[PDB]
């Protein structure tokens, strides 16, 4: 990228996961998919940053 | 007896990501890549779809393409993308336009050396090599463009393994792509040469599981290839998990495929069933085998009941006894006996493995090769009939450079193989 | 009746007890073919199913 | 005075696993080789030598080799309980399977894997110093215990010449099934076994399964189950040469009693006291009625009625306190029944053996434990009726050529199909000709 | 299916029933889909009609797939091989 | 005399890889019943190579 | 079940009775009938029991 | 009750897992099934986890 | 079947997998290695 060179790779936080959870990748209970559970819907390009 | 995958264009990407989430969930493998599992079960067959780093971490011997790194860039960024090695994605400068010429003969040509270059690499370093596994759409661009290639380069390479493909195919209601007919012919037409095996999905019938079965009030996506992702790892478990009757993907296809053409079946996973209508029904092999048939548990527009049963496969996982599975295989042959092939004295396969998946008493997955198909293929070729007669689209695809004798050769072969369905399907001994 | 049906189960009947009967008017004799067939092998120059494509 | 088993494939392993746990037990060597002796010499025993050799440290290991092209089920083996039990060397493995397919077996695969089993064999049978016989135990449904056992029984009977082979072999069932693929392998196995096997047993799982819910009282039985009572016969008919009896039976009266011409040696195996606890407590079990068992057709252990045949020989194993006129009053009253038919040729039609070892009991059995059990191998025209159905079955899918197609490009030619089916059919016509009352002058 | 006097007349009763049925329910969509009831829809009905597919069934006797042997057999005259064979043994 | 397996040991392009860039032409399309030779298809393959298959 | 032995009427598959088989097709068996119904598992569960024969 | 999209559905209020059956005892995922990482061979019986 | 008939279950009985009647239930048996590699190897 030409931008400037301080920026990184944001941070994502993708709740409700039910790995974390403490429980079972059940069929039906992907929450963490869900527009809801995340905290920003912006594309960055993390394969160049 | 390792497993190459291969991730083409979108669905692939995106399908590919919570396949690997599903079996480094399986595996007990952290998002770290650290191994942290609870049995010597998980670790003793890691290798099959994992390659080892030195001291806790595993990686995933995967190769992801496409010509413009957006979904790539959306599965780096998930939670399980970091453990992806950085030297397997592999992109262009732009897209595939959603041109399957495009796709096949510019951009293709352009970029396909280095995805052989990652494929041998990664290929040469098996001890023994098991089949290739590709996920694509075939109504796509560079999905069906760059995987046909592939494909075929590969069946060039390393014609002694196995090629399995699962690959997306359009609904016959609703049409996500104008020029589908055109891509999916021309796929069709390669696959039937170069493939040994191809299973195909319809997103409707994903669709219909999670609204009608499952009762999910706002599905999403990841319902629909978590779905996918669960047949595709069930496929692969006696591979590596013990049980009393194992199985492997050869001997999958010579069980299935009677004569080197017919190699397109149908696929289902049989426990779907709501969570609030759990407590009214338990886990058995006979409640199995009756959702394993049942065509709601189909990922189909197509119905069984309008073709016949040349072969079909069932793998179960769980500890369950041999006595309930053989006959139950016997009385539902017996009681449908109309709807078996009947110069086939027994036409399903069966096999049994000893670990379920999480949370799971028991399951199966269903392969199921049927006549049913040629309903499909003959409504694919009706509409590009339509199409071409008028030639509707077909200057860009002649822009790109394609002779139309490529479409009617297309053409003949996917009406070749309706008509050997067809023909199959009506035959007699006299 | 010393025999029995051999294992065989016979409709009954108001008088007395059924008794299986042979092909036309041979003895009943379980276990022994009286007319095999094996067929030819296909001729050389026949059409291999696999080789090619269309019907 | 030692016999060397050879277990081949998925079934013939897991059978293995049964039948050395049940050797094991009846000997009494510990999962980890060891057993206390008597620190006297010239005070000690040897019915283990047949089934065991002791290590100059005190392990004891058995004449066993392990063979199979898939390692998932041998390493199991390696990873179980009787991990120090086996020679490393003895359980064989190869990287894939044979996919169902004979072909590939004889052929592609078993061609590479057969000579190290050809060396181990060898280094056992150099360790040897009265070997009566070869026991294999294999499938004849699958790829490679078709293919390799063809294969691996061709070259023994070239390498070892006159020595026996007796084979135990799990036949496709009527109509229960597992693969499509069946009647190729088995049409194409039984060629080889017609030439060289000296006696052959014919087991089919849908007997047994009907022969352990009868008379078990068991609702959904495993293959444990099926593998403990083989086990249980092939410790009956061994039981012979390790313990003290009254009239011994050497392997080569078996084959000099039963076998009347060199090409009729498929027989029948049945077992008579398999009881539950319950039944126990209300039958006694007198030598005549477990006598009369061993001929209802509800004990066999193959999906056959000896009613639509003639028997030519029976070999009669006692076990437990017999007598032996008791033994010669039932042997006298079966022979007093007009449902049970010899061939008017053989008139004197049994063999008896009996021995003072009573059956052993295996702690997780289903079983009940019982002073006296006899078990008996016999040879009747019946089983020409079990090959007519694996034909039928083969006539049916080899009118289309449904299959064959993998069979040619896995280096098959396509005539062998009609030569085996042609084999089969003239094995068929001498059990008929063989089982004809009398002749005439015309 | 069975072959008594009363599953006959149910069969018969139920093909007459389905034939009357279809006729209705097709002349309905028919004048449902035009909102007239002019004679000049007629054709164009008979055509639909005709293009309309149907289920299929694979217990019919064209194709033949559920062959009765003994009655074959009965028919052809193999009533058994005199004088044995090359393959049967003389009885 | 044979060869060690029937998977071929010796092959002419392994890792290094092959110039695919330069076969693929639109003027010479795949037609039907040309695609590549393989065992499942029903060609004898190991008749090719020198590997003694038992007799 | 659907099919039984125990009634007059004949639900079982059509020419179940008399349907290709081993004692008639490429053979001649004296004994068709009685493998013929041996054969029917689903159809005898009150007849053999819980027995496939 | 109610018809949507050609397809019945139940408002969750009368459409739900039970309530019961809390045993008061702590388990990870792995524990649900009994003998989940057991093999036949390795224990042909079927039988609760050790506690 | 019918329970009716059934005996009772007592308290003290083990019906978990530690009681299950295999191979070390049976006192006879000892499972300890002494001779081998894992003899070998033990603390
Ligand atoms: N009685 C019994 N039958 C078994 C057992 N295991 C498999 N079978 C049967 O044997 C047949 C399958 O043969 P396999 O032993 O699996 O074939 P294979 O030797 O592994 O050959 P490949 O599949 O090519 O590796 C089927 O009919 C099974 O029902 C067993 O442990 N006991
Ligand atoms: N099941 C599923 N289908 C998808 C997904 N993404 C795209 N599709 C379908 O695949 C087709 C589009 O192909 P696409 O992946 O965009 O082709 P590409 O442009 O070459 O990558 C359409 O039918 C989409 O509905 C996905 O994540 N899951
Ligand atoms: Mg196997
Ligand atoms: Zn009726
Ligand atoms: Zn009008």
């Amino acid at each position: 990228m030409k931008n400037s060179v301080a920026r990184t790779q944001p941070v994502r936080k993708y709740e409700n996961f039910t790995l974390e959870n403490n429980l079972p990748l059940a069929l039906g209970a992907n929450f963490h998919d869900d527009p809801i559970c995340r905290d920003t819907n912006r594309t960055s390009h993390t394969l160049l940053l | 007896r390792e497993i190459v995958c291969v991730q083409a264009g979108q669905c692939g990407n995106q399908i590919g990501s919570k396949f690997w989430e599903v079996i480094s969930d399986e595996h007990g493998v952290d998002p770290t890549g650290t191994y942290q599992g609870d049995s010597d079960l998980q670790l003793e067959r890691i290798n099959v779809y994992f390659d080892e780093a030195t001291g806790g971490r595993y990686v995933p011997r995967s190769v992801l393409i496409d010509l413009e790194p957006g979904t790539m860039d959306s599965v780096r960024a998930g939670p399980y993308g970091q453990i992806f090695r950085p030297d397997n994605f592999i992109f262009g400068q732009s897209g595939a336009g959603n041109n399957w010429a495009k796709g096949h003969y510019t951009e293709g040509a352009e970029l396909i050396d280095s995805v052989l270059d990652v494929c041998c690499k990664e290929a040469e370093s098996c001890d023994c090599l098991q089949g290739f596994q590709i996920c694509h759409s075939l109504g796509g661009g560079t999905g069906s463009g760059m995987g046909t290639l592939l494909i075929s380069k590969l069946r060039e390479q390393y014609p002694d393994r196995i090629m399995m493909t699962f690959s997306i195919i359009p609904s016959p209601k609703v049409s996500d792509t104008v020029v589908e007919p055109y891509n999916t012919t021309l796929s069709v037409h390669q696959l039937v040469e170069n493939s040994d095996e191809s299973m195909c999905i319809d997103n409707e019938a994903l669709y219909d599981i999670c609204f009608r079965t499952l009762k999910l009030t706002t599905p999403t996506f990841g319902d629909l290839n978590h779905l996918v992702s669960a047949v595709v790892s069930g496929v692969t478990c006696c591979l590596r998990f013990p049980g009393q009757l194992n199985s492997d993907l050869r001997k999958l296809a010579v069980n299935l495929v009677p004569f080197p053409r017919l190699h397109f079946f149908m696929m289902g996973f049989a426990p779907l069933t709501s969570r609030g209508s759990q407590q009214y029904r338990g886990l058995s092999v006979p409640e199995l085998t009756q959702q394993m048939f049942d065509a709601k548990n189909m990922m189909q527009a197509a119905d069984p009941r309008h073709g016949r049963y040349l072969t079909a496969s069932a793998l179960f996982r769980g500890r369950m006894s041999t006595k309930e599975v053989d006959e139950q295989m016997l009385n539902v042959q017996n009681k449908n006996s109309s709807y078996f092939i009947e110069w086939i004295p027994n036409n399903i396969k069966s096999s049994v493995c000893d670990i379920p998946p999480k949370g799971l008493k028991m399951a199966v997955t269903f392969i199921g090769n049927n006549t049913c198909i040629q309903e499909m293929f003959r409504r694919v070729g009706e509409q590009f009939t339509l199409m071409f007669r008028r030639k509707a689209f077909l200057h860009w695809y002649t822009g790109e450079g394609m002779d139309e004798m490529e479409f009617t050769e297309a053409e003949s072969n996917m009406n070749d193989l309706v008509s050997e369905y067809q023909q199959y399907q009506d035959a007699t001994i006299e | 009746h010393s025999a029995g049906s051999h294992g065989c189960v016979m409709y009954p009947t108001p008088k007395g007890v059924p008794l299986p009967m042979g092909r036309d008017r041979a003895p009943y004799t379980p276990g022994v073919d009286r007319h095999r067939i094996v067929p030819p092998p296909p001729e050389p120059g026949a059409h291999k199913p696999w080789q090619g494509s269309g019907t | 005075r030692e016999a060397i088993c050879i277990h081949i494939g998925q079934a013939g392993c897991q059978v293995g696993n049964a039948c050395w746990e049940l050797f094991c037990l009846e000997h009494g060597i510990q999962p980890d080789g060891a057993m206390p002796s008597d620190k006297t010499i010239g005070v000690e025993d040897d019915a283990f030598n047949t089934f065991f050799s002791e290590t100059g440290a005190g392990k004891h290991v058995p004449r066993a080799v392990f063979l199979d092209l898939e390692p998932t089920v041998v390493d199991e083996v390696r990873t179980g309980t009787y991990r120090q039990l086996f020679h490393p060397e003895q359980l064989i493995s190869g990287k894939e399977d044979a996919a169902n397919n004979y072909a590939r077996g004889h052929y592609t695969i078993g061609k590479e894997i057969v000579d190290l089993c050809l060396d181990r064999i060898r280094k056992l049978a150099d360790n040897c110093t009265g070997l009566q016989g070869f026991l294999v135990y294999h499938a004849v449904g699958g790829g490679t215990g078709s293919g390799l056992g063809a294969l691996l029984l061709e070259r023994l009977s070239v390498d070892y010449g006159k020595k026996s082979k007796l084979g135990y072999t799990v036949y496709p069932s009527p109509q229960v099934s597992t693969a499509v693929v069946e009647p190729y392998n088995s049409v194409l196995s039984t060629h080889s076994l017609l030439e060289h096997t000296d006696v052959a047993a014919m087991l089919d799982n849908e007997a047994i399964y009907d022969l352990t819910r009868r008379n078990l009282d068991i609702e959904r039985p495993t293959y444990t189950n099926l593998n403990r009572l083989i086990g249980q016969v092939v410790s009956s008919l061994t039981a012979s040469l390790r313990f003290d009896g009254a009239l011994n039976v050497d392997l080569t009266e078996f084959q000099t009693n039963l076998v009347p011409y060199p090409r009729i040696h498929f027989v029948l195996t049945s077992y008579a006291p398999v009881i539950s606890a319950e039944k126990a407590y209300h039958e006694q079990l007198s030598v005549s009625e477990i006598s009369n068992a061993v001929f209802e057709p509800a004990s066999m252990m193959t999906k056959c009625d000896p009613r639509h045949g003639k028997y030519m020989a029976c070999c009669l194993m006692y076990r437990g306190d017999v007598v032996p006129k008791d033994v010669n009053a039932a042997v006298a009253t079966i022979k007093t029944k007009r449902t049970i038919q010899f061939v008017d040729w053989s008139p004197t039609g049994f063999k008896c053996g009996i021995n003072y070892q009573p059956p052993t009991v295996v702690p997780g059995g289903d079983l009940a434990k019982v002073q006296r059990a006899v078990c008996m191998i016999a040879n009747s025209t019946a089983i020409a009726e079990v090959f007519a159905r694996i034909d039928h079955k083969f006539d049916l899918m080899y009118s289309k050529r449904a299959f064959v197609h993998w069979y040619v490009g896995e280096g098959m030619e396509e005539g062998e199909f009609s030569e085996a089916r042609e084999d089969l059919a003239a094995l068929e016509k001498d059990y008929e000709e063989v089982g004809a009352e009398s002749a005439d002058m015309d | 299916h069975c072959q008594c006097d009363f599953c006959n007349s149910r069969r018969n009763l139920n093909a007459k029933k389905s034939a009357l049925m279809t006729t209705v329910s097709h002349l309905r969509e028919q004048q449902a889909l035009h909102n007239c009831c002019c004679q000049c829809h007629d054709s164009l009905s008979q055509r639909n009609y005709d293009r309309k597919p149907q289920e299929p069934s694979f217990e019919l006797d064209d194709p033949e797939h559920h062959p009765n042997q003994t009655e074959l057999n009965a028919k052809m005259g193999r009533n058994g091989l005199q004088h044995g064979g090359e393959y049967t043994i003389p009885p | 005399n044979t060869e060690p397996s029937v998977h071929p040991a010796k092959k002419p392009t392994g890792t290094f890889g092959r110039e695919a860039s330069s076969s693929v032409n639109p003027s010479k399309f795949l037609k039907k019943n040309e695609g590549v030779g393989t065992a499942s298809r029903g060609v004898p393959i190991v008749d090719a190579t020198k590997f003694v298959k038992a007799e | 079940t659907e099919g039984r032995f125990e009634t007059i009427h004949n639900l079982r598959p059509k020419n179940w009775d008399g349907r290709r088989h081993w004692t008639n097709w490429h053979h001649l068996y004296d004994c068709e009938k009685d493998h013929l119904a041996r054969e029917s598992c689903p159809f005898h569960d009150l007849r053999s029991g819980g027995q496939f024969q | 009750f109610d018809i949507r999209d050609g397809a019945y559905t139940m408002h969750p209020y009368a459409h739900h897992p039970r309530d019961d059956t809390a045993t008061g005892e702590n388990y990870t995922p792995a524990q649900i099934v009994p003998g989940q990482y057991t093999s036949i061979a390795r224990q042909p019986l079927h039988a609760r986890n050790a506690i | 079947g019918k329970i009716t008939a059934e005996p009772f279950r007592g308290p003290n009985l083990n019906i978990t997998q530690s009681g299950l009647p295999c191979l070390d239930t049976f006192k006879r048996v000892n499972m300890t290695q002494t001779i081998g590699k894992e003899a070998a190897l033990a603390p």
